[PDB]
C-alpha cells in the first residue's frame, strides 16, 4: 500500500505521505499529494482503494467547509475526527464501502494542543502520539516506540520521521518515491518543501 | 442453470462501392450440429435506403433490427418525414446497443 | 364554515351532521327487523317487500350469511349493505386464517364498528347509511346479538329491533321481558323461537304476514341459515292455530 | 379515490381559537359524567353506564378499560372515539415500550403517548380531533399512584381528584370539599360513589355504575404461580355485587 | 373535489402577512406568561401556570419548563401538546449532534433547527402552524450564557431579558426599566418574580401557580447545572423576595 | 401529498401570491448596496419595535455564502434562512465538481431559480424575500452586485436598495451615484452607503450595520464606532451649510 | 344554475348534464372546418387550415397514425397531438406484438375509453378537440367521428368545426353518389372538396389553405398540401 | 375555488387565457425572417437608471443554429431554455446531427400544457401555465431560415415576421406592410430597429434595445452595443432622408 | 342550509346522495334498452337512434359481451357503460384465472355492483351515468340483472331502462302474467323486438335501428351471441306487424 505516517510532538502534528501512484506495472506519478486540508488547523492524509481515496477525502472536505461557513467557526479536531469516523462506520455496512484509511492531524486552538487521529476504513478510531496505515507500521512503530518523547520540538519530530523514512526505504519492497511532509500547528498548515534531503 | 444466449451461426458481408454498397449473408440458421432452416433471411431493408444485419444470437438479432426499424418509423413521425442518413442510423444504433451494456 | 355539514368535522355544537344524516338513510327502505335469543339459538326476522312484479323475489334479501356461524341483517340501502357484507365476510375469513379459530360475533361487530368510526373521523370517507345486526350462537358466550351503526357504536342485546317502527317493536319486547323476568325466550326448539318472534312482530306492527312478507335467519351451534318461503309458511300455519 | 385531504381541518381563527378543538370539548361536555380520585394506597375511576335501551346488555359495553396491568382509563364524550383510542393505547404501550424495555410503561409516559395521538388528530391532514376527554389512573414503581386527564387538544394534567363531562362543575366542587391527602382507598371509593350519585338521574346500583381501582397486586388474577417477582395486576374492576355492598353504607 | 374544504394555511394576505401565523400569535398572547433573564453568572426562567385548581397535583406537573439538554432548557407559551411535539424532536437533534461530533450542541444550532421546522409549516404542506413560542435558556463554550426566543413564524432572536405569552408589552416595559448588564442570577430571580407579580391577571402570585428554573455554573465545580425548582423551593424564594 | 396550486394567474394576468410576497418585502427592514471601483458595500437598517436584544448572538442581516460572496435581504427572516442554506450548499457543491468557487452571477442565478420554482410548484407559497448578492469572481477584481425578487427575476446594479422606504433611498442614490466616477475608495463608498441610509433610518448609530467586501475573500463588518464616526462626519457636512 | 355545477368534470348538474364536457365540445365548434367521407375502396379527409396573421403559416389539421390510418382535428391542437400519439403507439403495439394492423373499429374503442377517464375523475379535464379517423383495414374503408365526450361513431361521411353543418347536409344528400366512387381517388377527393366548400363564407379555398388526405385499397395514408392540392381548387 | 385546468363556457382554458394577458404586459420582442437569415430584437426596458442594462438577457442561444427571444414573465423562461438546450444537445448525441428548428419548437411546446393539480394523462407537475411567450429562430438544411411563435397554450405558429409584448398589435400591423419575400439581412435589421423605436416608451438607443441574428454561415450571434449603435445611426439617416 | 348536491359522497338532510340522483337523470335521458329472461336463457335488446343517413347501419354495436357467456347493455352515458364493461371483463378474467370455472352470473353481478357502489363513496369521483342490464347462463340456470348508478341491483324476470322504460315495463308485466310457465328463447327474441318498437313511441321523432342478442342453453349452447340475418328480420317483421 501507500505510506501514511503521522506524529504528534510538543506543539504540532507532522504528516508524511508517499508520492508514488502505481497502477499495475507502471509508476504513473511520483509527486502525488495524498492529503486534503479540512480546515485551517486540520489536515487529513489517506490511502487505500484507487478511486474511493480522493472521492472520500474531497467529500469530507466539502462537508467541513460547509460547516465552517454556516457557523463562521472552526470545528475542533476531535469533532472533525468523530464526523469522519461516523461516515466510515456507515460506509462499512453499505452496498459498496469506501476502502479508505486516514490520519487526521489538527491543532486545537482552544486547548492549544496538537492532536493525531488514526481511523481505518471500518470506522476504527484511536488517538495516538504517532500512527501509520498499512505495512508502514510494521517497521515504524518499533522505531518510534524507541525514539519518541512527548516534549520533542517540531525539529526533533522531523528528524524522527527522517529516521522512519530511511528504514522504509531500506526494508520495504516497493519504491514509494519519497514522502511529502506537512506540519500542522497554531499557525496553520505548511509544507516542508525540503525533505528530499533534509 | 439457465443460459440466456445461444449461437445460430451464419455469416454476413458488407462492401462499399463508389456509388453503391452491398450487404450479403448466408441463409442457413443452426443450433449446435443441426440445421434449423436452409432459408431464413438475415439481411433486411429497413427503409430510407438502409440495409441491416445483426448476426450471432438470432433472437437478439431480431429484437435489434425490429427496434431499429421502429426507430426509423418514429424518426419520420417526430421530424416531419426527414430521411434518416446512414451516419445518423449508426449513432442511433450505438445507443440501442449501449442501452443493454449490462 | 357551512361545510361542517358536508364532511365529518365538528359543528359548533360538537355534532357530526353527516353521521346523523347517514342514520336517516338507514330507514330509506321502510323495512323493520328484530332479533331474539332462544335457549340455544338466535333468530332474526325482517319484513320483505317486493313492489315491482318484474323482480325475481329470490334475489331480494337483506340477510347475509357472513360465515358458517355468523349471520347479518341490514337496515339501509342495499348497495351500502352489500359493501358491509363483503367486508364482513373477508374480515371473518382472514381472522380464521391468522388466529386459527372462528371469528366471534361480538369481535366481528367491534371490527366493523371500528371501521365505521374511521369514516366518522377521516374526511375522504363517507359513513355507510346502514345499521348491522350480527347474530350467532358463540362457542363461549352462547346465543348472541350485536348491532353497529353509522356512529361507530355497538353493543350486545337480549333482543333488539331496527327500522321506521323500531320503537313500537322495542317497547313490545321490553314489556315481554319485564314479565318473563329472563333475558331470552325459554324454548328448546328454534322453530318455536321463530314463531315467538313473528308473533310479536305482528302484535307491534299491527299487520298480518303471508309467506312472502317475511325473511328469516336462524343461528344454531355451528351453523347459521335462512328459511325458505315454505319453511316460513309452516311457521305461519302453526301461529295461526293458536289465535 | 386516494385521500386527497392532505391539509389541516383544524386551523386558527382570527381570535386565536382552534374551532375544532373547542367543538370537540363541547361534545365532551354533553357526555355522561366520569370521575377519578387518588388515595394514599390506590386510585378509583368511575362513571355511569347510561344504557341506550333496557334490551341492551350494559356489561358488553365497558366504559372503564385496562390499558396495562397497572393502568386503567375512563372517558366522557364520544364512546366510539374512546374505543379506538383504547386499542391504540394498548398497542403503543407494547410497540413503544414493552418490546424495548421488557416492562410496562410508567403512567405518565403512556399518557404522554395517548396525548401525542390526540394532538396529531388536531394538525394532521384530513381528520377531526377526537371528541373525548380521558381520565387515566395507574401505578408504577418509581412514581407510585397517579391520575391524569387528557383533552381533545392533546393536553394533559395530573390530578388529586377530578370529574369531566355533564355535571363536572358541580362534581369538582363536591370533590374539593371531601378530598384530603390522608384518604385510604375505601374512603375514596366511598367519596366516588357519593359524587356520582348527584350526577345520576334514575337507578343507582352496581348494574348502572361502572367502577375500577388501581390498588394492591392481585396474585389471584395473574393466572400462574412459580415466579416470586410476578405478583399480579394492580388494576381491578369491581363487580356489580362489590358495588352494592358499598352502596348500603352510603 | 377536496379543494372546496381547503383553508390554505400557507398563503399571504394582500398586505404580505401570513394569516395562520398572525392568528397563532394571537393564541399565544392568551397563554401563561413566561420570562427569561440572562445574568453574568447564570440564567433564569420563570412562568405562570395558566388555570389551576385545588386538586391539581403540582408536584408531578410540568406545563411550561422543559429540559432539552443538560445545558439547554425552554419555557413554553401556547399549546402544550404542540410544544411536546417540538420538544421531542429538539431532544433528538441534540443527541444526533452529540453522536456525530462528540460535543454538546451549540445553543444557536439547536434553536435554528427548531425554528426551521416551524418555518416549514409556514411555506408548504397545507397544515396549521404550531401554536407555540419558546424561550431558550442555554450555555455552550462559545457564547456562554444565551437566551433566545422563537415563535410560529420560525423567526428567532437573542435577548438579555424577554417575555412571551400574555401581557408581554407590560412585562417588557418593566424589564427594560430594572435590567442592568452587570446583574447577578439572584438579582435576576427577583426581577423575574416581581415582573410576573405585576402582570398576573390573577389575585396574588402564589407558589402553586409558578414554575421556576435556573442555569448556573456552580463555582464549586466548574460545570453547568440546571435546577428546575420544586414546589417548596418556589414557595421559599417567593417569601425571601418579599412577596410571601 | 399536498399540491394545491397557490400561485396562479388572475383574470388581469397577475399572480397575486407573488405580488403579495413583494408586499412582505416592502415591510422588511431596508437594505442597500453600492459598488465602488475596487469594492462593494452592503448596508442594512435595524428595527426598533423592541430594544433589549443581545447583538452578539442575534442573527445578522448580512450572510457569507462563501469566503468571497455575501447576501443580504429584506422580507421574512425565516424564509431567508432557507435560501441562504441552499446557496451555501450549492457553493460547496460547485467547488467540489468544477474545482473553482462560484461566480457572483452563477450564485445569483441559482438563488433566483429556487425562488422562481416556488412560484409554479404545487403546495408551496413564494419566498417573501428579495436579496442583494455581492462579491468578487475568483481571481477577478471587478466588483459585483445583483438583486433577486420573489418572482425569480434577477439583474445587476451599480447600486440598489430594497425594503421599506427603499423608494426614498433609491432616489438619493439615483442623484448621488455617478457611473462615470464610482466611489474610488472603500471610505467614500461606505460614506455614500451611510448617507443613503440616514435618509430613512432617522438617527440610528446602532440601527445601521455595514459590511465591506474587497477582492480575494476580504470581507469585514464595521463596528458601531467605525460607523458612528461616519454618521458624525456626515451630520457636519449638513450643518456646515 | 349552470355556474354551480360547471366547476369540474366530476359534477353532475340537476338534469344529468356534465358542463365541463359540454364546454370542451364548444372548443370544437370554434375550430376550423374539416370533412371526411368514404367509398368502398378509399377514405378521404379534407380540411380547411386556419392562419393567425397573413404573415403566419396555416396550422396543420391532419396527422398520420400508421400506413393504414390517420385523422383530422378540430379544436385544441395540443390535445390532438396527445391523442394521435396514443393512437400511433396503439397501432405500433398491434404490429410489434401480433404482427397485425389495428382495426379502425378497435382504434375508435381505445380513443373512447381514453377520453372517458378524463370525464369521471377529479383534477383532470376533458380533451377539447374533435377527431375524424379514416383507415383501410381487413374489412375495407372506414370513417370515424370522435367527440371529447368519449362518443365515437362510424359514418359514411361527416364534418366538424365551424359551419360544419353545411358540408354535413351536402354529404347527407350526396350519399348514394360518393359511396359508389370506387377505384377512383380523384373523384372521391373532388366530392370531398365540394362538401367542404359548402361551409365556406369568409374566403375560398386556396393552395396554402387546403389540406387533403387519402387512404385505400392500394394507397397508404398520404397527406397532400400546397402545390399538390392545386389540381382540386 | 376553481381548478387550474377548467374550461370556460366558450371552450377556453381560463389559466391559459389569463396567461396571455400577462404576456401583453411584457417588453416587446420582434423577429423577421429573410433568405439571408433571421433577426431577433428586444426592448430591454430597465426599471431604473442604476440597473446595468447589459445584465438584461432576453435573447438567448439554444444551439449554434437556434436562438430565441422572450416576452412576459421572463423568469418563467429559464426552465424552457434549459429544456430546449438539452433537447438540442441530446438530439445531436443520439443522431450525430442538428435538430430541426420545428422539432426543437414542438419539444418546447410539449412542456406548455403540463400543468394542473392532478390531471389524468401522465404526471403534469407544474402548478400553472408558463407566463411568457417565445420567438424561436433558426436554420436547418431541410426548411432553411425559420421563425416560430411558441405560446403557453402549447401551440406554435411559423411566421415571416412577428411581434410579441406590450406593443405587438401596433408592431404587427407595421410588419404586415413592411415585410416582403426579398428583404435582405440589413433591411431586416433596420426594420426591427424602426418598429421597436415606434412602440417603445423610451427613446431607442444601443443601451435599451438589443439585436441578434442567425445565419447558416456563422450561427446565432448577439450584436454587441457598438455594432447596433451604428445601425441606429444608419436608420436615423435613412428616415430623415424622406 | 344548501349545497348538499354539489359533492358526490355527501348525505343530504334526508339521507340522500343527490349526485347519484342526478346521474339517474342522465340515464332517463338515454335510449331505451331491455332484457327478458326465458325458460333457459336471456335476451337483450336496445334502441339505436338514427341521427342521420350517414351512420353506417349495423356498425355501431351497443350490446357487449363479457367472457363468453355474458351479455351487457345499457342506457345513459355510453362511455361510462364501456368503462363498466372493461372492469367487468377484468373481473371475469381474474375469477377464471383463480377458480378455473367461468364466473357465475350472481358473482359477476356483485363484482359490478361493488365497483359501481365504490363510485358513490368519495367526492374525488363521479357516479356512473348508466343503468345496466346484463346476464347469461351458468352452472344453475339463466339470470337477468339490472344495476343502477347507486350500485343497487336485483335479479329480474324482465327489465327496462331509458326513455321508454315505462312502456317497456308495462309490456314486460303483461308477459309475466300471461306466461307463468316461461317464455322460450325464440319467443323472447320476437317479444323483445316488439317491446322496443312500442317503447320507441317516446322518441318517435327520429328513426331507429334494432339490435338483439341472446344466451340460451338450447339455442346457443349457453354462449352469448348476436341475433343476425333471418332470425333478426323475422323478429323485426313480428314487431312491425303488431305495431299496427
Amino acid at each position: 500500500m501507500d505510506i501514511i505516517l503521522g506524529i504528534r510532538v510538543q506543539d504540532s502534528v507532522i504528516l508524511a505521505s508517499s508520492k508514488a501512484v502505481t497502477r499495475g506495472i507502471s509508476v504513473l506519478k511520483d509527486s502525488d499529494d495524498k492529503t486534503r486540508q479540512l480546515s485551517p488547523h486540520t489536515l487529513m492524509s489517506f490511502a487505500g482503494e484507487a478511486g474511493d481515496t480522493v472521492q472520500f477525502a474531497e467529500y469530507i472536505q466539502a462537508n467541513i467547509q460547509l460547516y465552517s461557513i454556516r457557523e463562521d467557526y472552526e470545528l475542533s479536531p476531535q469533532a472533525v475526527s468523530s464526523f469522519v469516523r461516523q461516515e466510515l462506520a456507515k460506509s462499512i455496512r453499505s452496498r459498496r464501502p469506501y476502502q479508505v484509511n486516514v490520519l487526521i492531524g489538527g491543532y486545537d486552538k482552544k486547548k492549544n494542543k496538537p492532536e493525531l487521529y488514526q481511523i481505518d476504513y471500518l470506522g476504527t478510531k484511536v488517538e495516538l502520539p504517532y500512527g501509520a496505515h498499512g505495512y508502514s507500521g510494521f517497521y515504524t512503530f518499533s522505531l518510534l516506540d524507541h525514539h519518541y518523547r512527548p516534549d520533542m520540538t517540531t525539529e526533533e519530530g522531523l528528524d524522527l520521521l527522517k529516521l522512519c523514512v530511511q528504514e522504509l526505504e531500506k526494508r520495504m519492497p516497493m519504491d514509494f518515491k519519497g514522502v511529502i511532509v506537512k506540519i500542522v500547528d497554531k499557525d496553520g498548515i505548511r509544507q516542508v518543501d525540503d525533505f528530499q534531503a533534509q | 442453470q439457465f443460459n440466456p444466449y445461444g449461437d445460430n451461426g451464419g455469416t454476413i458481408l458488407g462492401i462499399a462501392g463508389e456509388d453503391f454498397a452491398v450487404l450479403a449473408g448466408d441463409t442457413r440458421n443452426i443450433t449446435d450440429y443441426s440445421i434449423n432452416s436452409r432459408y431464413e433471411p438475415k439481411v433486411f431493408d429497413c427503409g430510407d435506403n438502409i440495409v441491416m444485419s445483426a448476426n450471432g444470437f438470432a433472437a437478439d438479432g431480431d429484437a435489434l433490427v425490429k427496434r431499429f426499424k421502429n426507430s426509423v418509423k418514429w424518426y419520420h413521425f417526430d421530424h416531419n418525414d426527414k430521411k434518416l442518413s446512414i451516419n445518423s442510423a449508426a449513432r442511433n444504433i450505438q445507443h440501442l446497443l449501449y442501452g443493454k451494456r449490462f | 364554515a357551512g361545510y361542517d355539514r358536508h364532511i365529518t368535522i365538528f359543528s359548533p355544537e360538537g355534532r357530526l351532521y353527516q353521521v346523523e344524516y347517514a342514520f336517516k338513510a338507514t330507514n330509506q327502505t321502510n323495512i323493520n327487523s328484530l332479533a331474539v335469543r332462544g335457549k340455544d339459538c338466535t333468530v332474526v326476522i325482517s319484513q320483505k317487500k317486493v313492489p315491482d312484479k318484474l323482480l325475481d323475489p329470490t334475489t331480494v334479501s337483506y340477510i347475509f350469511c357472513i360465515s358458517r356461524t355468523i349471520g347479518m341483517v341490514v337496515n339501509g340501502p342495499i348497495p351500502d349493505a352489500r359493501n358491509a357484507a363483503l367486508r364482513a365476510k373477508a374480515e371473518a375469513a382472514e381472522f380464521r386464517y391468522k388466529y386459527g379459530y372462528d371469528m366471534p360475533c361480538d369481535v366481528l361487530a367491534k371490527r366493523m364498528a371500528n371501521l365505521s368510526q374511521i369514516y366518522t373521523q377521516r374526511a375522504y370517507m363517507r359513513p355507510l347509511g346502514v345499521i348491522l345486526t350480527f347474530v350467532s350462537v358463540d362457542e363461549e358466550l352462547g346465543p348472541s346479538i350485536y348491532k353497529t351503526d353509522p356512529a361507530g357504536y355497538y353493543v350486545g342485546y337480549k333482543a333488539t329491533a331496527t327500522g321506521p317502527k323500531q320503537q313500537e317493536i322495542t317497547t313490545n319486547l321490553e314489556n315481554h321481558f319485564k314479565k318473563s323476568k329472563i333475558d331470552h325466550i325459554n324454548e328448546e326448539s328454534w322453530e318455536k323461537v321463530v314463531e315467538f318472534a313473528i308473533t310479536h312482530m305482528i302484535d307491534a306492527l299491527g299487520t298480518e304476514f303471508s309467506k312472502n312478507d317475511l325473511e328469516v335467519g336462524v343461528a344454531t351451534k355451528d351453523k347459521f341459515f335462512t328459511l325458505s318461503a315454505e319453511n316460513i309458511e309452516e311457521r305461519l300455519v302453526a301461529i295461526a292455530e293458536q289465535d | 379515490m386516494t385521500d386527497r385531504y392532505s391539509f389541516s381541518l383544524t386551523t386558527f381563527s382570527p381570535s386565536g381559537k382552534l374551532g375544532q378543538i373547542d367543538y370537540a370539548l363541547t361534545a365532551v361536555k354533553q357526555g355522561v359524567t366520569s370521575l377519578g380520585i387518588k388515595a394514599t394506597n390506590g386510585v378509583v375511576i368511575a362513571t355511569e353506564k347510561k344504557s341506550s335501551s333496557p334490551l341492551a346488555m350494559s356489561e358488553t359495553l365497558s366504559k372503564v378499560s385496562l390499558l396495562t396491568p397497572d393502568i386503567g382509563a375512563v372517558y366522557s364524550g364520544m364512546g366510539p372515539d374512546y374505543r379506538v383510542l383504547v386499542d391504540k393505547s394498548r398497542k403503543v404501550a407494547h410497540t413503544s415500550y414493552k418490546r424495548i424495555y421488557g416492562e410496562y410503561p410508567p403512567t405518565k409516559l403512556l399518557v404522554s403517548e395517548v396525548a401525542k395521538i390526540m394532538q396529531e388528530a388536531t394538525q394532521s391532514g384530513g381528520v377531526r380531533p377526537f371528541g373525548v376527554s380521558l381520565l387515566i389512573a395507574g401505578h408504577d414503581e418509581f412514581n407510585g399512584f397517579s391520575l391524569y386527564q387528557v383533552d381533545p387538544s392533546g393536553s394533559y394534567f395530573p390530578w388529586k381528584a377530578t370529574a369531566i363531562g355533564k355535571g363536572s362543575v358541580a362534581a369538582k366542587t363536591f370533590l374539593e370539599k371531601r378530598w384530603n391527602d390522608e384518604l385510604e382507598l375505601e374512603d375514596a371509593i366511598h367519596i366516588a360513589l357519593l359524587t356520582l350519585k348527584e350526577s345520576v338521574e334514575g337507578e343507582f346500583n352496581g348494574d348502572t355504575i361502572e367502577l375500577a381501582i388501581i390498588g394492591d397486586e392481585n396474585p389471584d388474577l395473574l393466572g400462574y404461580t412459580g415466579i416470586p417477582t410476578d405478583k399480579g395486576p394492580r388494576f381491578r374492576k369491581l363487580t356489580s355485587q362489590e358495588i352494592n355492598d358499598r352502596l348500603e353504607a352510603l | 373535489g377536496s379543494r372546496r374544504y381547503d383553508s390554505r394555511t400557507t398563503i399571504f394576505s394582500p398586505e404580505g402577512r401570513l394569516y395562520q401565523v398572525e392568528y397563532a400569535l394571537e393564541s399565544i398572547s392568551h397563554a401563561g406568561t413566561a420570562i427569561g433573564i440572562m445574568a453574568s453568572d447564570g440564567i433564569v426562567l420563570a412562568a405562570e401556570r395558566k388555570v389551576t385548581s385545588t386538586l391539581l397535583e403540582q408536584d408531578t406537573s410540568t406545563e411550561k419548563l422543559y429540559k432539552l439538554n443538560d445545558k439547554i432548557a425552554v419555557a413554553v407559551a401556547g399549546l402544550t401538546a404542540d410544544a411536546e411535539i417540538l420538544i421531542n424532536t429538539a431532544r433528538i437533534h441534540a443527541q444526533n449532534y452529540l453522536k456525530t461530533y462528540n460535543e454538546d450542541i451549540p445553543v444557536e444550532i439547536l434553536v435554528r433547527r427548531l425554528s426551521d421546522i416551524k418555518q416549514g409549516y409556514t411555506q408548504h404542506g397545507g397544515l396549521r402552524p404550531f401554536g407555540v413560542s419558546f424561550i431558550y435558556a442555554g450555555y455552550d463554550d462559545r457564547y456562554g450564557y444565551q437566551l433566545y426566543t422563537s415563535n410560529p413564524s420560525g423567526n428567532y432572536t437573542g435577548w438579555k431579558a424577554i417575555s412571551v405569552g400574555a401581557n408581554t408589552s407590560a412585562a417588557q416595559t418593566l424589564l427594560q426599566m430594572d435590567y442592568k448588564d452587570d446583574m447577578k442570577v439572584d438579582d435576576a430571580i427577583e426581577l423575574a418574580l416581581k415582573t410576573l407579580s405585576k402582570t398576573t391577571d390573577s389575585s396574588a402570585l402564589t407558589y402553586d401557580r409558578l414554575e421556576f428554573a435556573t442555569i448556573r455554573k456552580g463555582a464549586n465545580d466548574g460545570e453547568v447545572y440546571q435546577k428546575i425548582f420544586k414546589p417548596q423551593e418556589i414557595k421559599d424564594i417567593l417569601v425571601k423576595t418579599g412577596i410571601t | 401529498g399536498y399540491d394545491r396550486a397557490l400561485s396562479i394567474f388572475s383574470p388581469d394576468g397577475h399572480i397575486f401570491q407573488v405580488e403579495y410576497a413583494l408586499e412582505a418585502v416592502k415591510r422588511g427592514t431596508c437594505a442597500v448596496g453600492v459598488k465602488g471601483k475596487n469594492c462593494v458595500v452592503l448596508g442594512c437598517e435595524r428595527r426598533s419595535t423592541l430594544k433589549l436584544q443581545d447583538t452578539r448572538i442575534t442573527p445578522s442581516k448580512v450572510s457569507k455564502i462563501d469566503s468571497h460572496v455575501v447576501l443580504s435581504f429584506s422580507g421574512l427572516n425565516a424564509d431567508s434562512r432557507i435560501l441562504i442554506e441552499k446557496a451555501r450548499v450549492e457553493a460547496q457543491s460547485h467547488r467540489l465538481t468544477l474545482e473553482d468557487p462560484v461566480t457572483v452571477e452563477y450564485l445569483t442565478r441559482y438563488v433566483a431559480g429556487v425562488q422562481q420554482r416556488y412560484t409554479q410548484s404545487g403546495g408551496v407559497r413564494p419566498f417573501g424575500v428579495s436579496t442583494l448578492i455581492a462579491g468578487f469572481d475568483p481571481r477577478d477584481d471587478e466588483p459585483k452586485l445583483y438583486q433577486t425578487e420573489p418572482s425569480g427575476i434577477y439583474s445587476s446594479w451599480s447600486a440598489q436598495t430594497i425594503g421599506r422606504n427603499s423608494k426614498t433611498v433609491r432616489e438619493f442614490l439615483e442623484k448621488n451615484y455617478d457611473r462615470k466616477e464610482p466611489p474610488a475608495t472603500v471610505e467614500e463608498c461606505v460614506k455614500l452607503t451611510v448617507r443613503s441610509l440616514l435618509e430613512v433610518v432617522q438617527t440610528g448609530a446602532k440601527n445601521i450595520e455595514i459590511t465591506v467586501v474587497k477582492p480575494d475573500s476580504d470581507i469585514v463588518a464595521l463596528s458601531s464606532e467605525e460607523i458612528n464616526q461616519y454618521v458624525t462626519q456626515i451630520e457636519q457636512e449638513k450643518q456646515e451649510q | 344554475f349552470r355556474n354551480n355545477y360547471d366547476g369540474d368534470t366530476v359534477t353532475f348538474s340537476p338534469t344529468g348534464r356534465l358542463f365541463q364536457v359540454e364546454y370542451a365540445l364548444e372548443a370544437i365548434k370554434q375550430g376550423s372546418v374539416t370533412v371526411g367521407l368514404r367509398s368502398n375502396t378509399h377514405a378521404v379527409l379534407v380540411a380547411l387550415k386556419r392562419n393567425a396573421d397573413e404573415l403566419s403559416s396555416y396550422q396543420k389539421k391532419i396527422i398520420k397514425c400508421d400506413e393504414h390510418m390517420g385523422l383530422s382535428l378540430a379544436g385544441l391542437a395540443p390535445d390532438a397531438r396527445v391523442l394521435s400519439n396514443y393512437l400511433r403507439q396503439q397501432c405500433n403495439y398491434s404490429s410489434l406484438v401480433f404482427n397485425r394492423k389495428l382495426a379502425v373499429e378497435r382504434a375508435g374503442h381505445l380513443l373512447c375509453d381514453k377520453a372517458q377517464k378524463n370525464t369521471q375523475s377529479y383534477g383532470g379535464r376533458p380533451y377539447g378537440v374533435g377527431l375524424l379517423i379514416i383507415g383501410y383495414d381487413k374489412s375495407g374503408a372506414h370513417l370515424l367521428e370522435f367527440q371529447p365526450s368519449g362518443n365515437v361513431t362510424e359514418l359514411y361521411g361527416t364534418a366538424i368545426g365551424a359551419r360544419s353543418q353545411g358540408a354535413k347536409t351536402y354529404l347527407e344528400r350526396t350519399l348514394d353518389t360518393f359511396i359508389k366512387i370506387d377505384g377512383n381517388p380523384d373523384e372521391l377527393i373532388k366530392a370531398g372538396v365540394e362538401a367542404i366548400s359548402q361551409s365556406l363564407r369568409d374566403e375560398s379555398l386556396t393552395v396554402d389553405n387546403l389540406s387533403i388526405a387519402i387512404v385505400g385499397k392500394d394507397t397508404p395514408f398520404t397527406i397532400y398540401d400546397g402545390e399538390a392540392v392545386a389540381k382540386y381548387i | 375555488d376553481r381548478g387550474v385546468s377548467t374550461f370556460s363556457p366558450e371552450g377556453r382554458l381560463f389559466q391559459v387565457e389569463y396567461s396571455l394577458e400577462a404576456i401583453k404586459l411584457g417588453s416587446t420582442a420582434i423577429g423577421i425572417a429573410t433568405k439571408e437569415g433571421v433577426v431577433l430584437g428586444v426592448e430591454k426596458r430597465a426599471t431604473s437608471p442604476l440597473l446595468e442594462s447589459d445584465s438584461i438577457e432576453k435573447i438567448v442561444e439554444i444551439d449554434r443554429h437556434i436562438g430565441c427571444a422572450m416576452s412576459g414573465l421572463t423568469a418563467d423562461a429559464r426552465s424552457m431554455i434549459e429544456h430546449a438546450r438539452t433537447a438540442a444537445v441530446t438530439h445531436n448525441l443520439y443522431y450525430d446531427e442538428d435538430i430541426n428548428v420545428e422539432s426543437l419548437t414542438q419539444s418546447v411546446c410539449d412542456l406548455a400544457l403540463r400543468f394542473g393539480e392532478g390531471a389524468s394523462g401522465e404526471e403534469r407537475l407544474m402548478s400553472r401555465p408558463f407566463g411568457v411567450a417565445l420567438l424561436i429562430a433558426g436554420h436547418d438544411a431541410d426548411d432553411g431560415y425559420q421563425l416560430f411563435h411558441a405560446e403557453p397554450s402549447g401551440t406554435f405558429y411559423r411566421y415571416n415576421a412577428k411581434a410579441i409584448g406590450s406593443g405587438s398589435e401596433g408592431a404587427q400591423a407595421e410588419l404586415l406592410n413592411e415585410w416582403h419575400s426579398s428583404l435582405t439581412l440589413k433591411e431586416a435589421e433596420l426594420l426591427v430597429l424602426k418598429i421597436l423605436k415606434q412602440v417603445m416608451e423610451e427613446k431607442l438607443d444601443e443601451n435599451n434595445a438589443q439585436l441578434s441574428c442567425i445565419t447558416k454561415q456563422d450561427g446565432f450571434k448577439i450584436y454587441d452595443n457598438e455594432k447596433t449603435a451604428e445601425l441606429i445611426k444608419e436608420l436615423k439617416e435613412k428616415e430623415a432622408a424622406e | 342550509g344548501t349545497g348538499y348536491d354539489l359533492s358526490n359522497s355527501v348525505f343530504s338532510p334526508d339521507g340522500r346522495n343527490f349526485q347519484v340522483e342526478y346521474a339517474v337523470k342522465a340515464v332517463e335521458n338515454g335510449t331505451t334498452s331491455i332484457g327478458i329472461k326465458c325458460n333457459d336463457g336471456v335476451v337483450f335488446a336496445v334502441e339505436k337512434l338514427i341521427t342521420s343517413k350517414l351512420l353506417v347501419p349495423q356498425k355501431n354495436v351497443k350490446i357487449q359481451v363479457v367472457d363468453r357467456h355474458i351479455g351487457c347493455v345499457y342506457s345513459g352515458l355510453i362511455p361510462d357503460g364501456r368503462h363498466l364493461v372493461n372492469r367487468g371483463r377484468e373481473e371475469a378474467a381474474s375469477f377464471k384465472k383463480l377458480y378455473k370455472t367461468p364466473i357465475p352470473i350472481p358473482a359477476f353481478a356483485d363484482r359490478l355492483g361493488q365497483y359501481v357502489q365504490a363510485h358513490t363513496l368519495y367526492n374525488s369521483v363521479r357516479p356512473f351515468g348508466v343503468s345496466t342490464i346484463f346476464g347469461g347462463v351458468d352452472k344453475n340456470g339463466a339470470h337477468l340483472y339490472m344495476l343502477e348508478p347507486s350500485g343497487s341491483y336485483w335479479g329480474y324476470k324482465g327489465a327496462a331502462t331509458g326513455k321508454g322504460r315505462q312502456s317497456a315495463k308495462a309490456e314486460l308485466e303483461k308477459l309475466v302474467d300471461h306466461h307463468p310457465e316461461g317464455l322460450s328463447a325464440r319467443e323472447a327474441v320476437k317479444q323483445a323486438a316488439k317491446i322496443i318498437y312500442l317503447a320507441h313511441e317516446d322518441n318517435k321523432e327520429k328513426d331507429f335501428e334494432l339490435e338483439i342478442s341472446w344466451c340460451s342453453l338450447s339455442e346457443t349452447n349457453g354462449l352469448h351471441k348476436f341475433v343476425k340475418g333471418d332470425l333478426l328480420q323475422e323478429a323485426i317483421d313480428f314487431a312491425q306487424k303488431e305495431i299496427n
